[PDB]
C-alpha cells in the first residue's frame, strides 16, 4: 500500500501499484487483514479518491477488482469497514455520474462488474443512464447495458417491461447482443402476456449472426417453457398459446445446423421432457411436432432419435488358418454391431426409406 | 434478401424518420454485408443486393432532406465508397447511376453544407468518386466535371473538407476531353 | 448544455375544474403559464428544451401506456404551430373541449407520475444540464386512502431529486395562495428573491435572452517570463437579435443563396487571386493584398501583456467608448494567479492602481492600448455578484476618441437655483436598480413574432418604462420647474 499509496492527479505511477494491488489483494482474503484499515484506515481513502482521480481509466478494474471482491472479501471475515467505504466510493460514483456523462459512469460500471450485491445507489440512476445512453450511442449498450443488467439481477423484475421496452429492437446491432441474450433470467417473472409480447424479437434478431446468441437464448426458452408447462392444466388458453408458440420456436431449435450440441441438448431435453420414456407412442406423436416443420431432412432426425431409443443398450447385450477363425465370426459371434453402423451410416444420407419400414413396423406391427 | 428485405423494408418504414434505427440498419446489413461473403452465392447475390440498394438509396436519401439522414448517409456513404472496391467493374449501370447520383449528393451537401456531417458527406463522396472511375465514360463524367470544377472553383468552406477544393481538379485531368481541361488549367 | 425545462399539470379530479370559482380554473392559469415559458423561450430563444404534459386524467397520451396521463409534446425548442398547436387550450370552450376531447380526470398515482415526467427526461437525446420541472396543483391531499402512495412519494421522490431532476410547486392559489404547509416537502424538490406567480415569469422573460456562455480563450503574458491565460467574457454584447434570415417568398424556405464573383465585365468569373484589397485617392489607385492587409495587422499575436499600473481615479470620464466586456482571468488552467491575480487585485485596488495591457484580439488584429482596472469581488450573504473578480477591460483613450470635441466659454449658474434644484432632483431621482432596463423597441418585434407564434391579433403589448410617466412627473415634483423657468428667463421656450 505504502509504496503505491499516495498517487495523485495525472499520476501514472499508480498504474503499477494499482495493477499489483488488485493482483496482490486478488489473493484470498488478505490475511491478518490487508491492514488496509489496520495499519491505517484511509489506505481506503487513497484507494478511493484514486479511483476517482481522472479520465484516465486505470482505477477501474483495479477499483473494481478491489471493490467487487472487496465485498466478496469482507463476507468471509468481519464485514464492516469495507462496507461504508464503498458508500464513499458510491458518492465518488454518484458524483462521477452527475458531474459528467460518459466515461465517468461507464467506468463506474465495468467497474461495478464485480460490484453488485447492493444496488440502487447506481441503479435508479442507471435507470435513466443506460437508456439515455442509447442517446449516447454505441457500446454503452454493451458496457452500460451489460453492467446495469447484471445489476438488475434478482428482485427488480417489475419495470423491466418498461426500462427494457425503451430499447432492444432499437438495435439490430450485434456483438453486444449477449445482453439481449443474457437479460432474461425470469422463471416466474413477467409470466402474464407482457412476456410473450416481449418474446416477439426472440428469434427475430437471433437468426443470422454467430449463433452464440441462440445458445443461451433457446436455452432459457427451455426454462420458461417448463414454466409454461401445460399438461392438461390450462393455467389459461393464452398461456398455452405461448406454450405452443414457444414450441414453434423450440423445435425450430430442434434444427441444429453448424453446432451439433444445438440438437444435442435440444434432443436430450426433448427426451426427458418433450418425450416420455417410450418407443411406440414417441414414434406416434413424434410426428405431431413434425407437421409445423415445413422443412427438410427431419426424417433423419426422427429416425436417428428412435435409433438411440430403439436400443438404448438392449443391443450388444443381446447381440444376435486364421480364416478358420473367421469361420465362427461368419459362423457364430454377434449381429449387434450393425445397429449404430446402420444409424450413423443411415443418418447422413438422402432418401433412405428404411425409416419407413421402421415407421410401419413401428405401427402396422 | 434479409439484406434486401430488411433493407428496403426497415429502411422503408424509416421514411417517416429513422434516426438510430436506420443507421444501425445501414450498419448491420451494410457492415455484416461484406463480413458475410462467399463466391457465387454471396458475391453475385450481393451484386444484385448492392444493385437494388443502389436503386434504393439514390431514391431514398435523395429524397431525405438532412436530419438523421445526414448521419444515415454517414453510415451509407462510408459503406458506399468502401463498396466501390467491392466491384471494380460491372459498375456501368451503377457507374452512371451513381455518377449523377453522388453528383446530386454533392447537391445534398449543397442543400446544407458543413456542420459535422456534410463534411462527412462530400468527403465520403470523394473516395466514392475516383476508385469508382474506370474511365469508361466521356461526358457522363465530363459534364459533371465541368461544374464540379465550378462548385469547388469557389465557396469558402471548412479547413477540413478542403480536399474537395482541389478534389476533382486533376480528376478532371484523368478526363481527357480538352476544352474543360483548358478551362481548369487556365483557371487552376 | 442546452437544457431541460418542464411544464406539468397535476390531476386528481377537480383541478381542471375551477373549484367552481368564478374567475378561472387555476388549471387554466397554469395553462397560460405554460404558454408563458414556452413562449418565453421564443424571446429568450433558448436551446433549452421545453415540456408540455398532463396526467391524472381520463384518457392518455404517452408511451408508458398507463392510466391517467397525457403527453402533450416531447421536449423541444419551440415551434410556431407548436405554440399554435397548444394555443387551443385557453377558454372555457377550450377548457372543456381540451378536457373531454382529451378526456379529463379519473384517478392518478403519484410517483408513477414522477417517472412519467422523469421519463420525459428519458426524452433527452442531446446535451442538456438543467433538470427543472414544475407541477401545477392546488392538491391538498394527494391521497389519504393508500399511504403506500405516500411512502411512494417520500420514496421515489428522493430518487428523482437524487436524479438531479427538480420539480416544485409555485404558490398558485389554493386559497390563501395555499393554506397547506404541513407534510409538504416531497411535492417540491448570486443572491436573489423568489415569487409565487407567473407575472414575474411573464415580463421577466419578455425581453430575456441567452444564459450559459463562455467561449474564446486568450492569454496574458504578464512579463515575458511568467504566465496567465485570460478568459474572454461578454457580460453582454449589447445583446441583439438573431438577425433577419433569408427565406424565399412563397417557397418560405431558406434561399441557400450563395455569393462569389463572376466577372462583372465579361461573363466570366472572378477569384481572390484575380482581385486584391485597395486604397485609392486622387490620381493614384493603390492595390495591396488581402493577405498584405490582414497581416499588416501583425505585431505580436492574440494575447495580452501587463503594461503597467495606473491610478484608478486617474481617469473617470474624460472619455468613454466601446466597453469592456468582461475578461475574467482564467484560474484553473493557470492558477496561482489564483493567488497572484488575487493579491494583484487586492493591492492594486488598494493602490487604486491598475494593470494596463495591450489587447490583441482573435486571429490577431492590430492590437490596442487598453487599461485593465482590477475588478473587485462583491458578494453578499447569498452572494449577489455585481463585481465578479477580474479586470475592467478599459480601452485607453486615443486620437480618434479626441478627434474632435469643441471648447468655448461657459456661463454659469447660481446657488439660488441649487437650493431648490437638489430636492427637485430628489423628486426626479429614483433609486434605480440593476433590472427592467432595455431597448424594448427592438423587443416589440419579437413581440410582432410572438404574433405568428400564437397567430393572434395584437401583441402582448407589455410595459416597461423606458419613457417617463407624467402623473408622477407632474405629481411628486409638481410645477416648481415653473420657478426654475422664470428664475433667469421669460423663455417663450
Amino acid at each position: 500500500f505504502e509504496k503505491f499509496s499516495g498517487k495523485d492527479p495525472n499520476s501514472k505511477d499508480n498504474s503499477v501499484g494499482i495493477q499489483l494491488l488488485g493482483i496482490v489483494m486478488a489473493n484470498d482474503l488478505p490475511p491478518y487483514d490487508p491492514q488496509c484499515g489496520i495499519q491505517s484506515s484511509e489506505y481506503f481513502q487513497a484507494l478511493v479518491n484514486n479511483m476517482s482521480f481522472v479520465r484516465y481509466k486505470e482505477v477501474y478494474a483495479a477499483a473494481a477488482e478491489v471493490l467487487g471482491l472487496i465485498l466478496r472479501y469482507v463476507m468471509e471475515r468481519k464485514n464492516i469497514l469495507e462496507e461504508s467505504l464503498c458508500e464513499l466510493v458510491a458518492k465518488q460514483l454518484k458524483q462521477h455520474q452527475n458531474t459528467m456523462e460518459d466515461k465517468f459512469i461507464v467506468c463506474l460500471n465495468k467497474v461495478t462488474k464485480s460490484f453488485p450485491p447492493l444496488a440502487d445507489r447506481f441503479m435508479n440512476a442507471v435507470f435513466f443512464l443506460l437508456p439515455k445512453f442509447h442517446g449516447v450511442l454505441k457500446t454503452l449498450c454493451l458496457e452500460v447495458v451489460l453492467c446495469r443488467v447484471e445489476g438488475m439481477t434478482e428482485l427488480y423484475f417489475q419495470l423491466k417491461s418498461k426500462d427494457f421496452v425503451q430499447v432492444m429492437r432499437h438495435r439490430d446491432d450485434e456483438r453486444q447482443k449477449v445482453c439481449l441474450d443474457i437479460i432474461y433470467k425470469m422463471m416466474p417473472k413477467l409470466k402474464p402476456v407482457e412476456l410473450r409480447e416481449l418474446l416477439n424479437p426472440v428469434v427475430e434478431f437471433v437468426s443470422h449472426p454467430s449463433t452464440t446468441c441462440r445458445e443461451q437464448m433457446y436455452n432459457i426458452l427451455m426454462w420458461i417453457h417448463d414454466n409454461y408447462r401445460d399438461p392438461e392444466s390450462e393455467t389459461d388458453n393464452d398461456s398455452q398459446e405461448i406454450f405452443k408458440l414457444a414450441k414453434d420456436v423450440l423445435i425450430q431449435g430442434l434444427i441444429d445446423e453448424n453446432p451439433g450440441l444445438q440438437l444435442i441438448i435440444r434432443n436430450f431435453w426433448s427426451h426427458e421432457t418433450r418425450l416420455p420414456s417410450n418407443t411406440l407412442d414417441r414414434l406416434l406423436a413424434l410426428n405431431s411436432l413434425y407437421s409445423p416443420k415445413i422443412e427438410v431432412h427431419f426424417l433423419s432426425l426422427a429416425t436417428n432419435f428412435l435409433l438411440e431409443m430403439t436400443s438404448m443398450s438392449p443391443d450388444y447385450p443381446n447381440p444376435m488358418s486364421y480364416r478358420h477363425g473367421d469361420l465362427p465370426d461368419i459362423q457364430i459371434k454377434h449381429s449387434s454391431l450393425i445397429t449404430p453402423l446402420q444409424a450413423v451410416a443411415q443418418r447422413d444420407p438422402i432418401i433412405a426409406k428404411q425409416l419407413f419400414s421402421s415407421l410401419f413396423s413401428g405401427i402396422l406391427k | 434478401c434479409s439484406l434486401l428485405r430488411l433493407q428496403e423494408t426497415l429502411s422503408a418504414a424509416d421514411r417517416c424518420g429513422a434516426a438510430l434505427a436506420g443507421h444501425q440498419l445501414i450498419r448491420g446489413l451494410g457492415q455484416e454485408c461484406v463480413l458475410s461473403s462467399s463466391p457465387a452465392v454471396l458475391a453475385l447475390q450481393t451484386s444484385l443486393v448492392f444493385s437494388r440498394d443502389f436503386g434504393l438509396l439514390v431514391f431514398v436519401r435523395k429524397s431525405l432532406n438532412s436530419i438523421e439522414f445526414r448521419e444515415c448517409r454517414e453510415e451509407i456513404l462510408k459503406f458506399l465508397c468502401i463498396f466501390l472496391e467491392k466491384m471494380g467493374q460491372k459498375i456501368a449501370p451503377y457507374s452512371v447511376e451513381i455518377k449523377n447520383t453522388c453528383t446530386s449528393v454533392y447537391t445534398k451537401d449543397r442543400a446544407a453544407k458543413c456542420k459535422i456531417p456534410a463534411l462527412d458527406l462530400l468527403i465520403k463522396l470523394l473516395q466514392t468518386f475516383r476508385s469508382s472511375r474506370l474511365m469508361d465514360e466521356f461526358k457522363i463524367g465530363e459534364l459533371f466535371s465541368k461544374f464540379y470544377g465550378e462548385l469547388a472553383l469557389k465557396k469558402k468552406i471548412p479547413d477540413t473538407v478542403l480536399e474537395k477544393v482541389y478534389e476533382l481538379l486533376g480528376l478532371l485531368g484523368e478526363v481527357h476531353p480538352s476544352e474543360m481541361i483548358n478551362n481548369a488549367e487556365n483557371l487552376f | 448544455g442546452r437544457d431541460s425545462l418542464i411544464f406539468l399539470v397535476d390531476a386528481s379530479k377537480a383541478m381542471f375544474e375551477s373549484q367552481s370559482e368564478d374567475e378561472l380554473t387555476p388549471f387554466d392559469m397554469s395553462i397560460q403559464c405554460i404558454q408563458s415559458v414556452y413562449i418565453s423561450k421564443i424571446i429568450s430563444s433558448d436551446r433549452d428544451l421545453l415540456a408540455v404534459v398532463f396526467y391524472g386524467t381520463e384518457k392518455d397520451k404517452n408511451s408508458v401506456n398507463f392510466k391517467n396521463i397525457y403527453v402533450l409534446q416531447e421536449l423541444d425548442n419551440p415551434g410556431a404551430k407548436r405554440i399554435l398547436e397548444l394555443d387551443q387550450f385557453k377558454g372555457q370552450q377550450g377548457q372543456k373541449r381540451f378536457q373531454d376531447m382529451m378526456g379529463h380526470g379519473s384517478d392518478y398515482s403519484l410517483s408513477e407520475v414522477l417517472w412519467v415526467c422523469a421519463n420525459l427526461f428519458s426524452d433527452v437525446q442531446f446535451k442538456m444540464s438543467h433538470k427543472r420541472i414544475m407541477l401545477f396543483t392546488n392538491e391538498d391531499n394527494p391521497h389519504g386512502n393508500d399511504s403506500a402512495k405516500a411512502s411512494r412519494a417520500r420514496t421515489k421522490a428522493g430518487d428523482l431529486r437524487d436524479t438531479g431532476i427538480f420539480l416544485d410547486l409555485m404558490h398558485l392559489k389554493k386559497p390563501g395562495g395555499f393554506d397547506i404547509s404541513l407534510f409538504y416537502r416531497d411535492i417540491i424538490s448570486v443572491h436573489f428573491e423568489e415569487s409565487s406567480k407567473l407575472e414575474d415569469l411573464l415580463r421577466k422573460v419578455r425581453a430575456k435572452e441567452t444564459r450559459k456562455r463562455a467561449l474564446s480563450r486568450l492569454k496574458l503574458k504578464l512579463n515575458k517570463d511568467i504566465v496567465i491565460s485570460v478568459g474572454i467574457y461578454n457580460l453582454v454584447q449589447k445583446a441583439l437579435k438573431p438577425p433577419p434570415i433569408k427565406l424565399y417568398r412563397e417557397t418560405n424556405e431558406p434561399v441557400k443563396t450563395k455569393t462569389r464573383t463572376f466577372n462583372t465585365s465579361t461573363g466570366g468569373l472572378l477569384l481572390p487571386s484575380d482581385t486584391k484589397r485597395s486604397q485609392i485617392y486622387g490620381s493614384r489607385q493603390i492595390i495591396l493584398e488581402k493577405e498584405e492587409t490582414e497581416e499588416l495587422k501583425r505585431f505580436d499575436d492574440p494575447g495580452l501583456m501587463l503594461m503597467g499600473f495606473k491610478p484608478l481615479v486617474l481617469l473617470k470620464k474624460h472619455h468613454y467608448l466601446r466597453p469592456s466586456l468582461f475578461v475574467y482571468p482564467e484560474e484553473s488552467l493557470v492558477i496561482g494567479s489564483s493567488t497572484l491575480f488575487s493579491a494583484l487585485l487586492i493591492k492594486c485596488l488598494e493602490k487604486e492602481v491598475a494593470a494596463l495591457c495591450r489587447y490583441t484580439p482573435r486571429r490577431n488584429i492590430p492590437p490596442y492600448f487598453v487599461a485593465l482596472v482590477p475588478q473587485e469581488e462583491e458578494l453578499d450573504d447569498q452572494k449577489i455578484q455585481v463585481t465578479p473578480p477580474g479586470f475592467q477591460l478599459v480601452f485607453l483613450p486615443f486620437a480618434d476618441d479626441k478627434r474632435k470635441m469643441p471648447f468655448t466659454e461657459k456661463i454659469m449658474a447660481t446657488p439660488e437655483q441649487v437650493g431648490k434644484m437638489k430636492a427637485i432632483v430628489e423628486k426626479l431621482r429614483f433609486t434605480y436598480r440593476s433590472d427592467s432596463f432595455e431597448n424594448p423597441v427592438l423587443q416589440q418585434h419579437f413581440r410582432n413574432l410572438e404574433a405568428l407564434a400564437l397567430d393572434l391579433m395584437e401583441p402582448e403589448q407589455a410595459v416597461d418604462l423606458t419613457l417617463p410617466k407624467v402623473e408622477a412627473m407632474n405629481k411628486r415634483l409638481g410645477s416648481l420647474v415653473d420657478e426654475f423657468k422664470e428664475l433667469v428667463y421669460p423663455p417663450d421656450y
